[PDB]
């Protein structure tokens, strides 16, 4: 696992070198900007439900056979396993956004797991809609402009937004 | 890496939750904090050279053998010496890692996992390094919890060697 | 009990450690962060009992036939609202042992470990508690980073109960 | 486990009360002692191995029967276990320090350790002098008034002692 | 799937045995009770639309709220209305499975593992399908050890949601 | 674990004795009285959740100090491990029913069980009550005349009284 | 020990699990064999003597070399012949505890389990045994299903030795 | 695992139906031929040692190459292995004839079982002439006239057959 | 575990002393003794099998109770365990012989074997018999005058004789 | 402990068997080799002390500075001096167990375990103790296989410290 | 396969250790008893043929109905007394292959282990095989040490069958 | 594992053949060359420090890019892994100089070793220098001629040079 700071550490020691004046003032501006990004691990965590819930029941809405007899979602158990999947990506997602990077994203979700659904039968297009709509929801919830400092947090909203594409882009 | 906020990372991830509270206070002590840090790691950088060869003369002159006697893990060769100020570099260079990582995860990785199986195959002495440390904690000129900072990860070398 | 400071402890522990510099980061912003969350549990404590009164009416007028409909686990009885009451000002009072300790831990520990066991045996619906947090979340007047302590703790309830 | 704040909570809850502000006012000048009781554990810490190391060299000054053949700690398999067992108590002693309360301490340490001692043949007379030259020396280190903001931190080093005799009381 | 002749198996192949007359004697068991659990399978099958029919207006009767409040969980839309004839109609059909299997696996495997889960996610009251259940029970006509067969599968659901 | 047949068996063994007429007579009555053990297990199992519940319920409104804070099934963690507790003891009681001997009950449920409470501060005395409560909703639902053959099963009452005795005086 | 019921016990236990009608099943078919295995067992106890005596014989009719040779072992003296109809007597007895325990669970425990080691111990021929069970099972007079009981433990002690 | 009856209950379940008359049908001929396939389990199970032994005697005698030194069967250690693999391929097969399913067969036994043979050096096809002689064997004695209630049972020796085909034609 | 070697060395370190001269005499005459050692110890393992089943045999001669219906060493587990536990001892007493000192069979047999008998009702003095039984029959073996050098083993089968009472001693 | 002996028996031990002809020439290997194990250890005790007088000079001149260097690990002060040359003989008098013994075991046991941990703590270069034993090997006079020994315990003494 | 090599191998590898003198003794035992172990295995050898016939022999005198009684177990076929000199020989065999490797792993590996196994599924008495074992033993003509380890090797068989 | 004695074994075995003369003169000779076999293990095994120090040394001084930052041998981390791999390797070498067989270096240090290091990244071409100037240094060790009896070890220093080889060649 690395966040941001250990991942310029660890580049800089394949190197061999000290920290640049270049690195000393890109890993400072991190800092400055750490109240916005705990806000939205805050408020996207104190939402996990909401938005687990709603982007799943946008997801079988829209694609009603993944919940008919022989769906991939039916029955409570493969159902559960659904929402559970949901669930850990979004929690990993989460993770990602604390540390400034994916690798825990990469090392403990992402890796493997469409091998994990092509094995099992499991769609992951259709998982990749799920992580979408969870994405469109914690991004709305992030950055809502309601009770807190007014500020600018799009640069962030990017990177938040990086996170959820790249586990769509990973099940798919 | 282990650092403030993998480790906040590591006990969620560990209980199968999502970060808390907890957790987020945490990180934000890692954020405050690194201002002391990072002023001590530029200027820990900054004068490095000065520190470095500072060091390596406190050694020869701490251990006066380590120049003198024969044996190729000793100062007594041109080689031997350029070995010498390259490890102080390495030992300088792994407290400002930690001092931007906010940990000890750099030094824990890079340099004390499998240290005690290198000085004894190649005969090297912990004393020399750590009078080598002894001496940038010494004159590196830092003041406040600047100073806190750097001493605490030099310390935390010293206590590895030791 | 699962607060900044004992998490810090346990990582060390569990990996046979002193303390380090990145453990003490964890607590300074325990230490930082109380300001906050004092300010919120003295305020929450204070004004407990019309918090509680206001939430069990919330709960009622959303779910009227809480107060209607026979059974034991309704309060459609003096000793049924009686218990509801309680049991709104158990789930105050934990947000407030939460803000105290600095952590999940008081909830985790008296509240949410069996809960979701007791809500099916008594037949307890859980959309009843998440109104009255709720409303409470909506009604404490906090303000600052006050009110995001008290609701970072509110919002955890409700997610065990969702 | 339990910290200092743990510690009130819990005793609240056996009660079934919100705190009073007699409580309210006792944690809040925990939190504004906090600072010393950084530097003290920090500066244990930092100096663990030479805390240590010399009480163990003054030890066995005091007591040489614990070093000659048959002596308790004589062949380096029970030296270095002599050694490790200064380091754990003092370990568990900075986690104290760290909490404001013994929990951790007696749970994880000094809970049958006077029974180990026992069964094994190890003097805990003679561990309880190991634990008093570390406590006069972590003191030492601890309320060192050089390079460090001036100030009282008596308080502290009562507390930080009452865990050291703590400790040596257990094992006697 | 769990059924009386895969634990008859499944028994003998955990201690690496061939079966023995301790395990035929329960297929035994299970190929005469057959009869008693083929002709309540076959009768509920028969009259399982006006079963889901009553059952859903038993719901709407005893939990007048669910068809007037809104929300996406309760029967207040058309679409809520056929999602819990549906789910009532789920239950009659693994009933009917269970007496065919002559065991509880098909309910086991296909609705309780996840139950508890989908029930909080969705919002979705324990006691709904317990009085559907309890009406199905009352009202599906059988007698004698036919009624029994089909009274032990529902009170095995209602168990699953208390 | 024996049933009422391997008990005779075990006698018989011990022994070294074939069975006599007395044992075959009084095995084959058993299995005439079968369908009765039955009824009385699958009526106690189809009511477990209920039996338990208002169990309970009654159980907290005569000791309401057991729910008070401080009492020993105040919290959720606790009440939960009561409730199970009062699930397992019937658990294994319907076992015994059907086996027609107390062994599996005896070995699996309630020995050192007494012990369990005390190391725990659980009071015997009140799990004896909720055992009591149990015993009394069981017979009544087991013995029920109602939709079921007519006939005499206080034999079988007795000894089903018998096991919640049994498991009542093991605790207090 | 193993019979249909502790075998529904078990099953039920192992999981964690009340009774279902699954295990009902079983016991069921434990109940209405019995009939035919009390039958058996009536029968083989009745007539034990006779069986034991002829089986005997049958075995030194096979094996004449039993009651010449010398040897402990060996039928060759009055006390040798003692030992062997014990031994008879105790397989049949075995057989009759099956047959009223409805499961193989009497014969595993007090004579399975540990009879190889025996048999190579006292240098015990499994033939012998095997002519003598095979003797029983032709001379036990038993028709129709009291025979199959009586056959089905036989054919388990004798697959036991082969 | 299924058997018979789960499996078609798990195909109703896959479309979402209720059982037709059809099934229901078919099902209650099962339960009406459940006799019959109780007398073949209880016959090929209580002759279990003496179909393996003859099996592999004749085996032998027709391979002998096999036990000659150097054979994939020479020693005790690949003689008992051999002997061991015959016992397991009869014991999941009884257990097919009592569920009338193939899955245990399948899942616990013969899937994988051509690649550990592979992978040995163990010739499969003399594995197949094994499962060959005990299927002559088995079925002989599991449709023995004698001592049993006349009638017939061809459709069952059929199935029977089926399942060591089965498990002969998946080592070859 | 110690050989007589190790038992000398171990107490001159306890002393921190180098070996006198008369250890170093005295572990000559064990090696210069070595050859009837390995006769002993060779001859008792060859007849590991005789020995125990003819002391067996008389042992439930002499008490047929121990056989009888009811008895510690009735049923074919009991038996087993009980020549099992002959076994074992006499296994663990030869590699005493081997060793020259007893401690491999106080610490990993006769260490809390009086207590295990105890609690599960075998007599220790009828275990001592069957190790008294063992004891004659392995001297008289291992002191056979038949081929082999012809020589004095007294004190060899003194001290092998040591070792069977030791055992004997411990179960009584 | 660590002999040829009790390796022998934990072989047999491990696997549940008697001793058999496998262990019983490993023992005889050791019994024959005793010749030269003690020849070695008597003269090396007969020797000890100007072996030990002799070690600590050769450590002395190797490293002239560990008799005039401050610190209380180094032989700078009588005290030093007595701590080294009792280091020493215990070095030695663990070759002579090793010998008696027929293995590594007492050295393995009194010496080898905990020596690292020993060595960094108080500060005691292993590049000492391997002078002193190489000084040993040197002049301790033995011929043919009881030189071999005694080299055989000494090298072995030295890879433990290198 | 287990010598007193590989056990001696086995043992520092299990250790994570390089040999040592411990381990070394043990193969100079091996080598030395060599002489020994070889002189029999060539006698064993060079006679095998006439003691195999003689060991048969030996066997059908002391079992005379090996050689009358009918079936396949039995040698009362030209068959059967084929496959029973062919087992004597393997037994003669695999007593050589024990000499020549200094252990028991040959006789181990290719004949002990499954051993029980065979003899019980062909009904193959162990009496048999220890009678022409002990005939061998009886008459290889081995003097001296020879003969102690021939008949170390025969009576390991023994133990085996009995 | 295999030793040179077991390997004749298991191929006579194979053929189902006793040992012939010429067999039992190659394992005499074996056993007569066994001194010289035990003189070159323990000379090895009393420098298995220094060989391997030393071979390191010259190794990263003529590939100094595997001691730079980035390299595979930067950090004492991967540093202690080579002299380990190293430490290793010798370790099974001087193992299969004892049992004159290849097999344990085969099976339990050289299989699978190649894929090992593709998978790591590190170079196996400078893994085979490492073992060739081992090979050296050890093969100088114990043939040197000084302090043992004079002879010819000329085919036994063949023998051991084949070992290295072997293994040099398996990462490479
Ligand atoms: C070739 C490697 C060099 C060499 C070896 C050599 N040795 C001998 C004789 C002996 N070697 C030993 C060594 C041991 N025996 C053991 O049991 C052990 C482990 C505990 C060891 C290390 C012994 C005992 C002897 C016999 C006594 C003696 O000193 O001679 C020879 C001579 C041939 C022989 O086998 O006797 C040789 C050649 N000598 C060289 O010149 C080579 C460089």
């Amino acid at each position: 696992m690395l966040d941001a700071f250990a991942k310029v550490v660890a580049q800089a020691d394949a190197r061999g070198e000290f920290l640049t004046n270049a690195q000393f003032d890109a890993l400072s501006n991190l800092v400055k900007e750490g109240n916005k990004r705990l806000d939205a691990v805050n408020r996207i965590t104190s939402n996990a439900s909401t938005i687990v819930a709603n982007a799943a029941r946008a997801l079988f809405a829209e694609q009603p056979q993944l919940i008919q007899p022989g769906g991939n979602a039916y029955t409570n158990r493969r159902m559960a396993a659904c929402l559970r999947d949901m669930e850990i990506i979004l929690r990993y997602v989460t993770y990602a956004i604390l540390a400034g990077d994916s690798s825990v994203l990469d090392d403990r979700c992402l890796n493997g797991l469409r091998e994990t659904y092509q094995a099992l039968g499991t769609p992951g297009s259709s998982v990749a809609v799920a992580i979408q709509k969870m994405k469109d929801a914690a991004i709305a919830i992030a950055n809502d402009p309601n009770g807190i400092t007014p500020g600018d947090c799009s640069a962030l909203m990017s990177e938040i937004a990086g996170y959820f594409d790249r586990a769509a882009a990973a099940v798919a | 890496m282990k650092t403030p906020i993998t480790e906040a990372i590591a006990a969620a991830d560990t209980q199968g939750r999502f970060l808390s509270n907890t957790e987020l206070q945490a990180v934000d002590g890692r954020f405050k904090r690194a201002v002391a840090s990072m002023e001590a790691a530029r200027a820990l950088t900054n004068n490095a050279q000065s520190l470095i060869d500072g060091a390596a003369q406190a050694v020869y002159q701490k251990f006066p053998y380590t120049t003198t006697m024969q044996g190729s893990q000793y100062a007594s060769t041109p080689e031997g010496k350029a070995k010498c100020a390259r490890d102080i570099g390495y030992y300088l260079r792994m407290v400002t890692y930690c001092l931007v990582a906010g940990g000890t995860g750099p030094m824990d990785e890079y340099l004390i996992a499998g240290l005690s199986e290198i000085n004894s195959t190649f005969d090297l002495s912990p004393s020399w390094y750590i009078e080598a440390l002894k001496y940038i904690k010494a004159n590196h000129g830092l003041t406040g919890q600047a100073a806190v900072e750097a001493n605490a990860y030099i310390d935390y070398a010293i206590n590895a060697l030791s």
